[PDB]
């Protein structure tokens, strides 16, 4: 849930419009009350009527102005209902962080700069190890500690969160994320991978079969049976849209805005008290 | 597409006649409570009738009769029912007012089914045209 | 919306447990008072705290039991939150009513038992007219007043309210339904049909081909090509249904439960007034 | 019938029943003609009414899972525990209210 | 499937640690309001603050200064941040709840992965058997 | 690049951009070998980063479309009517104190 979710149902428009109405209706209420300085308590009364009963206060004055206070409370209950409705919808979502845009993310280059340290590993001794060593040397030095014994070992580690991410062959990881239980794994990039190559069919060097093989493969790709075979044998499993996972207990890490408001109120109250004690000679 | 949640006015959740009917009914019940006690105040009755529904701080007295307590408690029940109904309906409508789908893909109905109101095209004499 | 839908979210068991808890807290309050004005209004104060603190109350009693009334306020606020949450959840209902279950419905065989009477239509001078005339003369005579011109004419009449239900051949009906411009209409029983029949092939009298084509059609049924054939040919993408519809401006029919309760409450107030008139000497 | 078991799934393998009988026996054409005649004149509809649809009892408008005594009822017991504390605080009041 | 709203207790919206945090916060804030009355009754202010969160009308203790006035302003605002968060959390949890649905058809991939947790069979030597 | 237009759907017809040449060109084998070597050493990574991943303006994870001015602007209109009642103040006497 967004930490600034509570300010989401407050655009600048509604904020300034509502506050300026607060001030002008306070003025109109106090100048009506002058007929029938209490003017400093009418603002208390109106903010309470916006919110709720605050404390026994002097509301009943100018029996015709009670109709104005009633319509103000009508607007107040409309506002509270709207706040409830808008806050309700804004904390229902599933959010995919988009943690990585590719292996070239700045997070990879400086793993220690984030707390806890970024723990991602790769299977050693393979072509991926050679590629990452030839391309990203310091990255390989930092990988020297994060090797995994087997594919299933790293898969289980990612399932229970022992490692933050896994580096390996693209297609096999797509396949594993396909049939994985619960779709807890995500492959990223939409093809944006380093050393983007393809699987293929080998031939004897300079064989006459090259032309026919290539033409048949391109014909199969063009008409669409290639992706039909793909869906038949590849990772059609999972492929679900993560609409909403149960919004857990709204924690302090999420709603720390209320504590920040509390601290701001503390500081502002202390400042106002200091200013008041400054003005003690009159 | 810039998202926008539709809402005509405060009148969007409620039918127009609802407010008139509740406003006349509350006045009628206030008059009913006011009249039938003497043979054995209206301003206070009016303030209760309006404010209690509106959840305002207006109203400082208490009704004089005894069954007025039953009337007040059932009226508080009506008030909580109506406020909860407004809140729930507004929340449900503000959740279920998202714009239409943004084209699922190749299998999208607006794509699988041609429509003059939804015209789509590409570059002539290109690989996509051949495909 | 169900007229009594506001009472489903809670079971009656808790609906009376809250009342008995009110009784026990009132007993606690009166026992506190017994050591020494709100005895007749304690229940009113507790009730007003349950629903909304907008009613003036003679609250100051039992400063030790004011902690108890604060606990009661805690119960009240969590109860109101729960009730609003439950009432919300009941009002994201998926739209579904269904007016017809089959041609043997009481609505069909008794069209005049409704106000307005249940109107259904078919194309006259068709084979369906012969079938209905030979099988059910009474409803066919009732149809004599609701003749139809064409298939598109029937569509427009149904859309414009000139008709409510149509009777016609099933396969073309399904084809038209799956390919409506907005799929704003529906079929029946998903295929629970009256006078069921099939579309087939026509062969010369007792030719030798009949067996071979029979086995071929049964084979194509067994292999499963057919289901995707009608999926690609006579179905539609939006053929199934639409999603949930927004709850419109609340109708008096949807909210008439509280009106009925208001009538019952005023009747009870009248009978309590009568009882007081019979018991005003004490 | 039972109303606590529910059917599901779109109708795949759309086929039909049929009385099967030996190839050489001659009733086949007459049997098919009689079956078609029964389909035409609604006799099969009478059979369906007699032995297929007689009680309905079809679940409709699935409930949104109302709340019941389970989650909130025990809450009462929980707040009932708080009442016990109050029974202390009133007696403690006797120690405090006297002076 | 029987529709029922599974729920442990009213603690579900917020962790009990957050309940303890707000329970200490209300009391420490009340103590601060009482102690700021130096250059301006602990029980009155504390009961007032602890009832404002709880919406109860009980309590006549009221601040007399402007600093504590703004503190009460923001405290009422805070308390209704809590109540709005509660209603939103419970509404969202209840709306998402009971999302289990029957199998829409054989095309559901759940059928494609056999398991002891997902078993399905038929009658042996039936039409569907050879099918 | 602009954040006014968005991709949608799921990519289909996966193909590869390629340098085409006349069938009898002797450069084919070495062009392919060099292109594979460029893929391997990471030069393609550098070129992609310097010419594909500008991302100077990014938008993602669409918000639930918070409230605005007009969707309850008319609400404000109603409070204006309240001010009208104010200018009735004097006639209040003529309404009540005389009667
Ligand atoms: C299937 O139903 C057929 C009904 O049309 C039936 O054909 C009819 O059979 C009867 C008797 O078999 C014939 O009636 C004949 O009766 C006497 C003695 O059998 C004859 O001397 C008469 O001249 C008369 O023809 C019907 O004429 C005949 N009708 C037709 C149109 O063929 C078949 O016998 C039935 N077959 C089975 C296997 O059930
Ligand atoms: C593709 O790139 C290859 C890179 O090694 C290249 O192989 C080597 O190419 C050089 C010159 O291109 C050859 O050098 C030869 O050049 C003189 C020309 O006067 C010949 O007479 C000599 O025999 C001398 O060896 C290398 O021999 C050659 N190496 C091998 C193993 O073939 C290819 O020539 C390049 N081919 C194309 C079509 O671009
Ligand atoms: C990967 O290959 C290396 C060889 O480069 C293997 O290295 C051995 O590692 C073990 C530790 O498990 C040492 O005891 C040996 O002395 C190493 N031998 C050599 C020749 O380096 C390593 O076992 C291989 N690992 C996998 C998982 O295949
Ligand atoms: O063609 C091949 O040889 C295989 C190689 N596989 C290597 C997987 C990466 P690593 O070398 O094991 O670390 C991927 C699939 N194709
Ligand atoms: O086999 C056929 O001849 C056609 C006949 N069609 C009849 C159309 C209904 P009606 O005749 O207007 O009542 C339905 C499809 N099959
Ligand atoms: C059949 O109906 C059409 C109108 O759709 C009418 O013009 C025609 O005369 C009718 N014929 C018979 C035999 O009913």
């Amino acid at each position: 849930v967004s930490p600034s979710a509570f300010l989401e149902p407050f655009s600048a428009s509604v904020w300034v419009m509502m506050f300026v109405m607060l001030l002008i209706v306070s003025a109109i209420a106090v100048f009506v009350f002058e007929y029938f300085f209490t003017i400093g308590k009418a603002i208390w009364l109106l903010w309470g009527l916006v919110f709720n009963n605050s404390v026994p206060v002097q509301n009943p004055k100018g029996t015709t102005s009670k109709i104005m206070v009633s319509v103000w409370a009508f607007f107040a209950v409309i506002f509270l209902a709207s706040y409830t409705a808008n806050l309700a919808a804004f904390m229902i979502q599933e959010e995919f962080v988009d943690q990585v845009t590719g292996l070239s993310d700045k997070k990879f280059q400086r793993p220690h700069d984030y707390s806890p340290p970024f723990r991602f590993g790769t299977v050693p001794n393979g072509s991926t190890e050679r590629n990452i060593r030839n391309n990203y040397p310091y990255m390989h030095q930092y990988m020297t500690r994060f090797n995994q014994r087997g594919v299933e070992d790293a898969l289980v580690s990612l399932k229970t969160g022992k490692l933050d991410a896994f580096i390996y062959d693209a297609a096999v990881l797509n396949y594993k994320a396909g049939r994985d239980e619960g779709c807890k794994l995500v492959t990223i990039g939409s093809g944006y991978i380093f050393a983007s190559t393809g699987y293929g069919i080998a031939l004897q060097k300079g064989s006459p079969w090259k032309r026919q093989i290539d033409l048949a493969l391109l014909q199969f790709v063009g008409d669409g049976e290639m992706e039909e075979l793909e869906t038949l044998w590849l990772t059609g499993i999972c492929h679900n849209e993560k609409n909403e996972v149960m919004s857990s207990q709204l924690d302090i890490d999420n709603m720390a805005g209320v504590f920040y408001m509390l601290a701001a109120a503390m500081a502002l109250s202390l400042i106002t008290f200091i200013w008041e004690h400054l003005f003690y000679w009159k | 597409e810039i998202p926008r949640s539709t809402l005509d006015s405060f009148m969007q959740p409620f039918q127009s006649t609802l407010w008139l009917l509740v406003g006349l009914s509350v006045h009628v019940v206030a008059v009913m409570l006011y009249l039938l006690d003497r043979f054995s105040t209206l301003s206070s009755a009016m303030w209760f009738s309006w404010g209690v529904l509106l959840n305002s701080g207006i109203g400082e007295g208490a009704p004089r009769s005894f069954s007025a307590r039953i009337l007040g408690m059932v009226w508080a029940g009506f008030a909580m029912i109506i406020v909860a109904s407004y809140t729930a309906n507004l929340a449900a409508f503000l959740v279920l007012d998202r714009p239409e789908e943004r084209i699922t893909g190749i299998n999208d109905p607006r794509l699988r089914n041609p429509s003059d109101k939804f015209i789509y095209a590409t570059v002539k004499q290109s690989s996509v045209d051949i495909y | 919306v169900s007229p009594s839908a506001f009472l489903e979210p809670f079971s009656a068991d808790v609906w009376v447990m809250m009342f008995v808890m009110l009784l026990i807290v009132s007993a606690v309050a009166v026992f506190v008072f017994e050591y020494f004005f709100t005895i007749g209004k304690a229940i009113w104060l507790l009730w007003g705290l349950v629903f909304n603190n907008s009613v003036p109350v003679q609250n100051p009693k039992g400063t030790t039991s004011k902690i108890m009334v604060s606990v009661w306020a805690f119960f009240a606020v969590i109860f109101l939150a729960s009730y609003t949450a439950n009432l919300a959840a009941f009002m994201i209902q998926e739209e579904y009513v269904d007016q017809v279950s089959g041609l043997s419905d009481k609505k069909f065989q008794r069209p005049n038992d409704f106000s307005p009477p249940f109107r259904f239509g078919t194309v006259p001078n068709g084979s369906t007219e012969r079938n209905i005339r030979n099988n059910y003369a009474e409803m066919h005579a009732y149809m004599g007043k609701f003749n139809q011109r064409g298939v598109d004419d029937a569509l427009l009449s149904l859309k414009t309210g000139k008709l409510d239900a149509f009777i016609y051949d099933a396969a073309v009906l399904n084809y038209m339904a799956g390919r409506d411009e907005g799929c704003k209409l529906v079929t029946i029983g998903s295929g629970k049909v009256f006078a069921s029949t099939g579309y087939g092939i026509a062969i010369q009298k007792d030719s030798g081909w009949k067996r071979q084509v029979d086995l071929a059609i049964l084979q194509l049924f067994g292999d499963g090509e057919m289901e995707e054939l009608e999926a690609l040919w006579l179905t539609g993408i939006c053929h199934n249904e639409k999603n949930e519809v927004m709850s419109s401006q609340l109708d008096i029919d949807n909210m008439a439960g509280v009106f009925y309760m208001l009538g019952a409450a005023m009747a009870l107030s009248l009978i309590t007034f009568i009882c007081e008139h019979l018991f005003y000497w004490q | 019938q039972k109303c606590d078991l529910v059917t599901t799934g779109e109708l795949f393998f759309r086929s039909g029943f049929g009385i099967g009988m030996r190839k050489d026996s001659p009733w086949k054409q007459n049997v098919s003609l009689s079956i078609l005649k029964s389909h035409e004149n609604g006799f099969m509809e009478d059979l369906d009414k007699t032995w297929v649809r007689y009680q309905e009892c079809d679940s409709r408008s699935n409930a949104p899972a109302t709340l019941t005594f389970e989650n909130m009822a025990g809450v009462f017991m929980l707040v009932a525990g708080g009442i016990v504390a109050g029974i202390f605080l009133i007696f403690i009041e006797i120690a405090y209210k006297r002076h």
